[PDB]
């Protein structure tokens, strides 16, 4: 399990799945309770987030703050992952421990296109996190002004 | 004026708001034996662009209304001064 | 160059003994000095003597209850028996 | 190697909704969990350092954080998780 | 202080008809019957003429030698230099 | 002292009882720092590494640093004991 | 070790090391000097070092006692320790 | 004293290297910063360079840094060195009577061993394996 | 101006002391502090020893421990100078 | 000030007994005192010379001399912890009661520095455990703002 959150943060993907032919925790966590799933997410790698979703690794793992792997994909701008995780039912409305959703993480950053798609899979807009701001609140801070409209 | 404020409060705003803080560890020494987590801890860290100094927050109003950094000032990448400017064959320039 | 006449000596505290007991030393060595006069002559401190000094102790409970700060009764007291130099002046040209 | 570091973001807005100074917020994370050098103290008539710092036991944990308290303008205590949201990053621990 | 440490300087002499040197020994003598933690050391003058009591010998021997050695190659001969070396005490006995 | 850096005053409570810093606090003697922990055969140490200053001799500096280790021994705490764990020294001497 | 590894890890993978220099080596080290937190990096919680000190080039006859020989064999023992980089080398001729 | 790499390097490694420039006879310089909040900057210079004009103009530079400095990272004090990089011998102290602890014996070697090792000629740095004693003030945020 | 002996040894004497290293030729130190608020350090050196880069060096070490010092004392400023130098005449000014 | 009077504190101070003995002999005052208002007494007790303070003593020394802030030379003794000159001091008519210019007493002083022996013998001789000084404080008070449990618990 250690091998494979290592393994995981590498992006090596051949090493992945030989270690998961070996029957390693696909829901491993680190000290910080992060996954494998947790750690591709994070440095970009789509085959290994593929590889660990399609072995039953658990889509809505949480760390010790309460962020997702959704999280750390919208956060960083990863669009093709963040697909991915809502396909394997990735939950798009999660709070961690401060109620920052997804959709507050990607609209801080700018990521539009992420943006829309956790829109399309019905992110809530109204969502606010601990100090009652919303998404939208966020991009009339930022003066994100394409995206202060697309949250129209 | 409009707002009430001055340059001593925009002054102030900047040096708290584009701070680099050094905030010290989770777990470190001394520690209490057996402890398995050492991280640093990251608190504020220097701005990086002019969008970030625009919403440098000044004041929030008696009503709840925002006034930022960008609502009181022009926010842009320009020179420490503006006191040399140099052409080579008329053409805009630099040099050394 | 200096003298040039006699020895030249120095007592030292190695440990943690303080002025006192190195005083203390001190005397006891320059005693022992005197019982020779035949070898050593003038053996003598190179330094100064202890004096009465006035030692003031400003109660912090007595201050703290009264509102006065620390900073306030020591810079009062320093300042006025100590002297302090607060900044320059310029005077016929010259900084002062 | 990169490894996880504790990112803790002071959102500015509360920080003044609340009346905590934002210096305060900062040396009170600062002081406890990173140690402060407040000045010089003498130990057997050698001039060394005096360090305030959190406890080891109230140090170790990241829900720790929540356990410090800074005092606002009007006298309330404020615990950090009221101004405060953190969130695991990865960062370099040396920086060439 | 002395190399860093508490100390205090003591100046003397040897009494008449005694050299400094001996004056020395003893208060290095004295002084090993001081209290624990009290050390000693020289410094000045005495620093200068330990230093340089340590070499006449070496430098009066070298003088002699290479008198000798130039005379013996003056007159091709290792017995005939002392006929001159002997001349010495002859006009130092008229200085004394 | 620790007794008196406990006894500082902190604050008096309107029923007038003493906040003292041993209220809020353990204080203690410790280290500037826990981060270097030294063995020496497995028992408790510490120790100096030292490193030759750009172009001085080796040799020369290493019998310096053992004239002045000596000046220190005879004032040492009971049971302290340098040790020689590592010396690039010798082999030069000895290969020379 | 890995940044982020506790002072603890450390010291386990030090007494590995220490471990073996005074079971296995036997005939061969004199001493071993062993620091927690010091490393060429520096300072961390993840670092160390052991500096290793022989028996005399005589009591040490053959090329398997030799330095080169007695850090290959230390660098592969060590090299089954887990999450630890850890390797023996004798400094080169001249470093540089 | 409590930085991560990142702030030392931005707050610390950038401003003095930055000021770094008219240095003769520098081949190269290279740089650490690290979260135990320490910085190490080691400029190498052509061969018979004199060490003492090179270490004295490395500081004229450092000087117009120093103001610019977090102060307390100045109140750690920055220094200058010119040492060869590896060890010329470690000095090792113990209690035989095991009377002293790790932490006695190295307040004891800093508090009366380690300035005068310092200050002999041909000493280039001294490391203390351990640490000085402070007056620890160890805080309880209950209390507080 | 205006400190006591044991004032000026403990928050200035000390702290410039206790940096006096990496300096090359030096053959010992000494000071005193007395009660008209002043201090003397004075460092001799080997005979043959550039009285300049003597002086940089030393005057380079105290440099950087000026943020040690106390705020009014570094306002008066600190001098480092040849001292072992004589005075070709004295000039005498009256007013008759 | 007196040739011998100067020289007598000065002897005092330093503890040069035999030279007090002379002293004594041919008349120095032992009521001299210096800038301060210290009388040989009172330096003899500062620095802890015993036999000093048993020869002043024997020679009509003022007991109880105090100073230009008001201090006595049993508040200098009891401060220091030379407790056989204390007792001595005591056995000779000391005020155990003397309050300097601040109102602090001999037991206040003695206790403040920890001296338990001492704190015993005067309390012994009669000292007002309730005494207070300028600030309303007891040597009890100062025990428990010291954190000396063993003295609070002698001042019950």
């Amino acid at each position: 399990g250690k091998k494979l959150l290592e393994a995981a943060r590498a992006g090596r993907d051949d090493e992945v799945r030989i270690l998961m032919a070996n029957g390693a925790d696909v829901n491993a966590a680190d000290v910080v309770g992060w996954t494998p799933l947790h750690l591709a997410a994070y440095w970009g790698h789509l085959e290994i987030v593929e590889v660990l979703l399609k072995n039953g690794a658990d889509v809505n793992a949480y760390d010790t703050l309460g962020s997702t792997p959704l999280h750390l994909a919208a956060h960083f701008g990863h669009l093709e992952i963040v697909e991915v995780l809502l396909k394997n039912g990735a939950d798009v409305n999660a709070k961690d421990d401060n109620g920052i959703t997804p959709l507050h993480l990607a609209a801080n950053r700018g990521h539009l296109e992420i943006v829309e798609v956790l829109l399309k899979y019905g992110a809530d807009v109204n969502a606010q996190d601990k100090f009652g701001k919303t998404a939208f609140d966020i991009s009339i801070n930022n003066g994100n002004e394409d995206l202060a409209e697309i949250l129209q | 004026n409009k707002f009430q404020l001055t340059p001593v409060d925009v002054i102030t705003a900047i040096k708290a708001q584009n701070a680099q803080v050094a905030a010290g560890q989770l777990g470190g020494t001394p520690p209490v034996k057996g402890q398995q987590l050492n991280a640093s801890i990251i608190a504020q860290t220097r701005l990086t662009s002019t969008e970030e100094f625009g919403k440098i927050l000044l004041k929030v109003n008696q009503d709840g209304s925002r006034v930022l950094l960008r609502d009181v000032a022009k926010i842009e990448l320009g020179g420490e001064n503006y006191d040399i400017i140099a052409e080579f064959n008329g053409q805009p320039a630099s040099g050394l | 160059l200096g003298t040039a006449t006699g020895f030249d000596f120095e007592l030292i505290d190695q440990a943690g003994l303080g002025h006192e007991k190195l005083t203390q030393a001190r005397n006891q060595l320059l005693a022992e000095a005197a019982k020779h006069p035949d070898m050593l002559t003038s053996v003598r401190p190179n330094g100064l003597e202890d004096t009465p000094q006035f030692k003031i102790d400003i109660d912090q409970e007595k201050a703290q209850a009264l509102g006065v700060s620390i900073n306030d009764i020591n810079t009062t007291l320093g300042a006025a028996w100590g002297g302090s130099y607060v900044n320059d002046f310029i005077d016929r040209g010259r900084v002062k | 190697e990169d490894t996880p570091q504790f990112k803790i973001d002071i959102d500015q807005e509360k920080a003044q909704a609340l009346g905590v100074s934002i210096n305060d917020i900062n040396t009170t994370l600062g002081a406890a969990w990173g140690g402060s050098y407040v000045n010089d103290f003498i130990d057997r008539g050698r001039v060394k350092k005096v360090y305030v710092m959190s406890e080891a036991k109230y140090r170790m944990l990241p829900d720790d954080i929540g356990d410090w308290y800074v005092r606002a303008a009007d006298g309330q205590m404020v615990p950090f998780s009221a101004f405060s949201s953190s969130r695991w990053e990865y960062g370099s621990p040396r920086l060439e | 202080r002395y190399n860093g440490l508490p100390s205090m300087e003591i100046l003397g002499q040897a009494a008449p008809g005694k050299s400094t040197g001996e004056a020395m020994e003893l208060m290095e003598q004295l002084a090993s019957k001081l209290p624990t933690g009290v050390g000693y050391d020289w410094t000045g003058m005495s620093y200068q003429e330990r230093l340089s009591g340590n070499q006449a010998p070496s430098l009066y021997a070298i003088s002699l030698i290479v008198v000798f050695l130039c005379l013996a190659a003056l007159y091709e001969s290792w017995s005939i230099p002392f006929s001159v070396m002997l001349v010495v005490p002859l006009g130092v006995i008229g200085a004394l | 002292s620790t007794e008196e850096f406990g006894k500082i005053l902190l604050k008096v409570n309107q029923d007038g009882s003493r906040v003292l810093l041993r209220d809020v606090a353990k204080i203690e003697l410790g280290g500037e720092n826990y981060d270097i922990i030294a063995e020496f055969n497995g028992q408790p140490a510490s120790g100096l590494g030292i490193k030759l200053a750009t172009g001085a001799n080796a040799l020369d500096t290493a019998a310096a640093i053992r004239a002045e280790l000596a000046k220190m021994e005879p004032f040492f705490p009971s049971g302290l004991k340098i040790v020689y764990p590592y010396d690039t020294t010798p082999f030069v001497k000895i290969s020379i | 070790l890995p940044a982020g590894a506790t002072q603890e890890r450390t010291q386990k993978v030090l007494n590995e090391v220490t471990h073996y220099y005074l079971t296995k080596e036997k005939n061969n080290v004199e001493s071993v000097f062993a620091v927690n937190g010091f490393g060429f990096a520096g300072r961390g919680q993840n670092t160390g070092i052991a500096f290793v000190s022989l028996k005399d080039w005589a009591d040490r006859p053959g090329e398997e006692n030799k330095v080169e020989a007695i850090t290959m064999r230390a660098t592969r023992a060590f090299s089954q320790i887990k999450d630890a980089m850890v390797f023996a080398f004798n400094l080169p001729a001249i470093v540089e | 004293p409590g930085a991560d790499a990142k702030t030392v390097q931005d707050t610390v490694t950038q401003v003095i290297e930055q000021n770094m420039n008219g240095i003769d006879n520098l081949m190269y310089m290279s740089s650490n910063s690290d979260s135990t909040g320490t910085v190490q900057i080691t400029l190498t210079f052509e061969s018979g360079t004199d060490a003492d004009i090179a270490q004295v103009q490395v500081q004229n530079k450092l000087q117009l840094a120093m103001p610019l400095l977090p102060q307390e990272v100045q109140q750690q004090g920055v220094s200058v060195e010119k040492s060869s990089s590896s060890f010329l011998m470690v000095v090792g102290v113990i209690n035989t009577d095991g009377t002293m602890t790790q932490e006695d014996i190295s307040d004891y070697v800093a508090a009366n061993m380690k300035d005068a090792i310092s200050r002999t000629s041909g000493v280039g740095d001294v490391q203390l394996f351990g640490s000085q004693y402070a007056m620890r003030i160890w805080m309880n945020p209950n209390e507080l």
